[PDB]
């Protein structure tokens, strides 16, 4: 329904944006607040968090190039998400800025509990 | 009289309590409730804070061993905390947790009476480039305390 070629040219437009807990401009962004101002550049969408995204997105058993990936990091489900943008890897607003991560990362791998379409 | 390792472990009760804050509740208090239930203010969706943070009076004295009283007020400011129908309310948000600070070692940047500036390097819990943290200690009521809320995360 998106267009995700803007999707994912907006995400990586703010590669290096920092990190603000809750936050949703480009001075500052959590991991679900980027997800959230990048999709509020075509539609409208409520702002909720990670685990709001989990349950209000669509089933998808992998990720396309647009959907979103999901890990739980600092509790148990869905704590952290960024946007699948192909070739194993994924974009994501994290506690030192917007960057691109693999999920073949040690970290990242046995943390990741699926993908959401929106 | 704030050594690299006093400063750390003050630097990660700071942590401690900017976390439990911002994610709405004290897990040491085991009689709170959690007032659920989604608003928009000011183009943001705001959640309440759990009873135990539920007012400003509630949350400043939680935070008031570890923060000054100008990084309690501030923080508050900063994150658009707002009291709703007298409820203490915060964005909805999520915490991130790949700076491993308890493996950080730490700079003196510097210090004059009762301030003291360290740089935390702190590594990443995904080997991605370790990161650069300041923090500033200050004496308030012959305690050190940090003077920014959101300083370690």
């Amino acid at each position: 329904s998106l267009n995700v070629s803007k999707l994912v040219s907006d995400a990586k437009a703010l590669v290096g944006t920092p990190y603000k807990w809750g936050g949703t401009t480009t001075s500052g962004f959590d991991c679900s607040g980027f997800i959230w101002y990048v999709l509020n550049k075509q539609t409208s969408v409520g702002r909720t968090s990670t685990a709001g995204y989990w349950s209000s997105m669509k089933s998808i058993a992998s990720p396309s190039v647009g959907d979103f990936v999901f890990f739980t990091t600092y509790k148990s489900g869905p704590s952290h998400m960024g946007i699948y943008i192909g070739n194993n890897s994924f974009i994501h607003a994290g506690s030192d800025g917007v960057q691109i991560s693999s999920l073949n990362n040690s970290y990242w791998k046995p943390r990741y509990l699926g993908a959401k379409r929106f | 009289d704030l050594s690299q390792k006093q400063a750390l472990q003050l630097a990660l009760s700071a942590r401690e309590h900017f976390w439990n804050t911002m994610s709405g509740h004290n897990p040491k208090v085991k009689k709170a409730v959690c007032p659920s239930g989604t608003f928009e203010y000011q183009n943001l969706q705001y959640v309440y804070m759990c009873s135990d943070l539920g007012t400003k009076a509630k949350a400043v004295n939680y935070l008031t061993p570890i923060f000054t009283k100008t990084a309690i007020e501030k923080g508050f400011k900063d994150y658009h905390f707002t009291v709703s129908k007298g409820k203490l309310a915060v964005p909805i948000g999520d915490g991130d947790n790949l700076l491993n600070w308890k493996k950080s070692t730490a700079k003196l940047i510097s210090k004059k009476g009762s301030t003291i500036t360290y740089e935390f390097t702190v590594p990443t819990l995904d080997g991605s480039p370790s990161a650069k943290r300041k923090v500033t200690f200050v004496k308030e009521n012959k305690k050190w305390k940090v003077n920014q809320f959101d300083a370690v995360i």
